[PDB]
DNA sequence: CCTGGATCTGGCCTG
């Protein structure tokens, strides 16, 4: 269920348009947030009990604001 | 190319391809440095000369043997010009963009562009024997490309041409190579602060260029989204990789976000950070080292490029 | 004329060119390191220290009151003497000219510990502009103290400055300017002696005369060989400032200055033009009013800095130099470092 | 090429007369040479030899470019 | 006879 929710979560931050190409995984983005927070937090709270890694706190935290913001997060990435 | 051309000219007596000086002379047609065109207001700092191409990055850096010693080679368009070149051979996309549309094709609105802009640098690029500096063997690289571009119709804005493959190699268009380090600060910031002055200069201004006869007029909107992490955490001014403040958009700090984990808002800017660090150096209000830190919120350098607060994609997902 | 050869731990990475060190009361310290101040040391100065021909660099940390400032890369420093320390001018990591002046102390010691006090001193009449490689000297003139500034190098002015040539430097205007630092007043005054700008030079102060030589003019690229002497006396209206220009002098630019006697001066380092190197040293005795610029023996310099192109340094106080010669491609750790004592 | 290398590392430490040495002098002796050799033979330094770097180093302009690092001068009509 | 700091020191985050 971990990998699950983190496939939930990755067409929303890979997706060139992801409000029309997956809506349906954007609008309840927060719910995937917090259900993986509550999984990092209880089932695996030998790694993640006061301390977190930078890219973690950033896909959880931050994505709905700076998709409502810009848009798209890989459109605006750097592999070009 | 030419032993193609030569020996195909050989063998059915015509001549199928071009002599490449025949390329080199239709190949200035699209290097920077030949059409017109107008600032209005002109750009401070900028001249208005109009047939500015390859310069030398270093913008006249001292080499004497009495300051501080330059090691790099660097190359760059100046930013002005290469945007006038970008825009100048994607004409006929714009209009064909605005052609499907509904809209004309003598219109001259003020159009609004949006340009990606994105530095990284390289390792193990091999430095080559004979003249010249004590090169080190890294490179880095400064890009951007034209994601939109929106003209204004009736009361909203229409967009007229889009980047359709985004992070494609064919659109990150290159404008200039230093043989530094990023890791080196005093160098980096010696190439890179005449481009930033002359964006800075070109985030308020119009230009106008001549689109297919008629003068039509633009403006930039400038987005550095495509730095990684350690690029941003080192240009922007913020303490490095293992702080003990991690979201280089928000202030939360390790522990308080492996706590909470969710509930943030978008916080850093960089008029933030430049307030912050007048803060710093400027010392107000007498306080120690430690409670200084704590509300300054780790800004303790001077910021030189305007970064937006956005998150690469790449990084990310290698990191994850 | 000893010359040591003189290692270092793990902050070798952190001596750049242009360096700057402070003597306070026989203890030496660091300050103008390179890139912005670490976690490691968020202050930026340093503990210079050596025995056995080792270094380590302790942090500093500094007073509640004082304020952090930039490392400066080229500033103007200046021994003024309730001790402190006057530093003006210098590039900041990111290539910008800073134009103010920082006032470095002892707040406080402890059983081997020091906290600085740095605060900053607001110049206001004729403010000199933001400049580099220029040099600062007080003088002791009827019982007042004044801050003389002489002329360095600095950018194009901000309406003549373009793109295409951004970094582009320009010797400054060869104006005089006194600086009173208990008040935050400075006057320019234009001299008809001093015509050509001036940078790198070296500069001996006095009670009341100040003898600037060598300096590199950018605009006509020599390296004259001359020497100016600036009496300064304070009555109760205007100061008087008269250069006198004086024969006898050398031709260097960046040369070090050391005292190792009173009136004693030693001239080391520098160079004399692009492609030649100052081995000599020049010694400087000076008199009540008399300079006598005469050249001394010479160290026996070793092998890797008589083919070096590039070596840089100051003075440790105490009648020695620290100088430091560019090792090699950096690929390990990129610098030699020396010292040198003067009897 | 690369026993003549270790030949013109050997003649400017002299050690025909220090013939004990550190670690840290023949470290020494290397860079001077490698110093030596970008100033005037225009050659980057490798760890690895190559053939151009082979071809480049076999002249009498590196044996003068050598030769003013050596103190004597039998060592000098000798390596000449 | 601590003991309160100086001082390492290995782990963790990003390339
Ligand atoms: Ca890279
Ligand atoms: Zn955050």
């Amino acid at each position: 269920e971990l990998m699950d929710l983190y496939l939930k979560m990755k067409p929303v931050w890979r997706s060139s348009c992801p409000a029309k190409e997956c809506p349906e995984s954007l609008c309840q983005y927060s719910f995937n947030s917090q259900r993986f927070a509550e999984l990092l937090s209880t089932k695996f709270k030998y790694r993640y009990e006061g301390k977190i890694t930078n890219y973690f706190h950033k896909t959880l935290a931050h994505v709905p604001e700076i998709i409502e913001r810009d848009g798209s997060i890989g459109a605006w990435a750097s592999e070009g | 190319y030419h032993k193609m051309y030569r020996t195909v000219k050989a063998i059915t007596g015509r001549q199928i391809f071009q002599p490449l000086h025949a390329l080199r002379n239709a190949e200035k047609v699209l290097l920077p440095g030949y059409h017109p065109f107008e600032w209005q207001p002109p750009l401070k700092n900028v001249s208005s000369r109009t047939d500015v191409g390859i310069i030398d990055g270093l913008s006249g850096l001292a080499s004497s043997v009495d300051e501080y010693p330059v090691d790099t080679i660097a190359k760059r368009f100046r930013y002005d010009s290469a945007l006038v070149s970008a825009l100048m051979d994607m004409e006929e996309d714009i209009l064909e963009g605005m052609r499907s549309q509904d809209l004309d094709d003598y219109l001259n609105g003020p159009f609004t562009v949006v340009v990606k802009e994105s530095c990284d640098g390289m390792g193990d690029v091999s430095e080559k024997h004979g003249s010249g500096p004590a090169v080190p063997e890294k490179a880095v690289r400064f890009s951007f490309t034209v994601m939109r571009i929106t003209i204004e119709h009736g009361s909203q804005n229409v967009k007229v041409f889009e980047e359709p493959k985004p992070n494609s190699e064919l659109c990150c268009k290159p404008l200039c190579l230093m043989l530094a380090d990023e890791s080196d600060h005093e160098t980096l910031t010696a190439i890179l602060s005449p481009l930033i002055a002359e964006r800075e200069a070109m985030k308020s201004s119009e230009l106008t260029l001549e689109m297919g006869g008629i003068p039509r007029t633009f403006k930039f909107i400038f987005r550095g989204t495509g730095y990684d992490e350690k690029l941003v955490r080192e240009v922007e001014g913020l303490e490095a990789s293992g702080s003990v403040y991690i979201c280089t958009l928000c202030d939360t700090t390790r522990l308080e976000a492996s706590q909470n984990l969710v509930f943030h808002s978008i916080t850093r800017s960089h008029a933030e950070n430049l307030q912050r660090y007048e803060v710093w150096r400027s010392n107000p209000y007498h306080e120690s080292v430690e409670e200084l830190r704590d509300r300054v919120k780790g800004v303790s350098a001077k910021p030189f490029i305007e970064t937006v607060p956005s998150i690469d994609a790449l990084h990310c997902d290698i990191g994850n | 004329m000893s010359l040591q050869m003189v290692t270092v731990g793990h902050n070798i990475a952190l001596i750049q060119p242009g360096f700057s060190l402070m003597n306070f009361d026989g203890q030496v310290f660091f300050f103008g390191q390179k890139g912005w101040p670490k976690r490691s040391c968020p202050t930026g100065v340093f503990h210079f220290d050596i025995k056995q021909n080792h270094l380590k660099l302790k942090p500093a940390i500094f007073s509640k009151d004082s304020c952090y400032l930039p490392p400066l890369r080229y500033p103007a420093t200046c021994s003024y003497k309730k001790h402190q320390y006057i530093i003006h001018g210098g590039k900041t990591p990111n290539n910008e000219l800073s134009d103010k002046i920082y006032i470095m102390s002892v707040a406080c010691k402890n059983n081997k510990k020091v906290t600085f006090r740095c605060t900053e001193k607001d110049l206001v009449g004729d403010v000199p502009e933001p400049r580099y490689g220029h040099s600062i000297d007080v003088v002791y003139s009827r019982g007042k103290s004044m801050g003389v500034l002489f002329g360095g190098r600095s950018y194009m002015p901000s309406t003549q400055r373009t793109t295409e040539k951004w970094n582009s430097v320009a010797d400054c205007l060869p104006h005089v300017f006194l600086i009173d630092f208990e008040f935050g007043c400075a006057t320019s005054y234009i001299l008809p002696e001093l015509q050509d700008g001036l940078s790198f030079h070296v500069s001996i102060a006095r009670n009341d005369t100040v003898y600037i030589l060598g300096g590199h003019s950018l605009a006509s690229n020599i390296r004259p060989a001359n020497l100016y002497r600036i009496r300064v006396d304070l009555p109760l209206g205007t100061p008087a400032v008269n250069c006198t220009v004086l024969p006898g002098g050398i031709s260097v630019s960046s040369a070090i200055l050391t005292q190792t006697n009173n009136d004693e001066f030693v001239i080391v380092g520098g160079y004399q033009l692009e492609n030649q190197k100052r081995m000599v040293c020049s010694l400087v005795s000076l008199g009540d009013n008399t300079i006598e610029i005469s050249e001394m023996e010479t160290p026996d310099w070793t092998s890797d800095i008589k083919h070096s192109k590039i070596w840089f340094g100051s003075n440790m106080g105490n009648g020695t130099i620290f100088l430091g010669i560019p090792g090699d491609n950096k690929q390990s750790e990129a610098f030699y470092f020396y010292t040198l004592r003067c009897s | 090429a690369a026993e003549f290398y270790k030949i013109f590392q050997l003649e400017i430490g002299e050690v025909y007369k220090h013939p004990n040495a550190s670690k840290e002098e023949r470290k020494r002796w290397q860079a001077t040479l490698d110093k030596h050799l970008r100033k005037r033979m225009n050659l980057k330094p490798i760890m690895r030899m190559n053939g151009n770097f082979a071809r480049k180093l076999m002249t009498q302009e590196t044996v003068d470019a050598v030769c003013e690092l050596i103190p004597s001068e039998e060592r000098h009509e000798a390596l000449r």
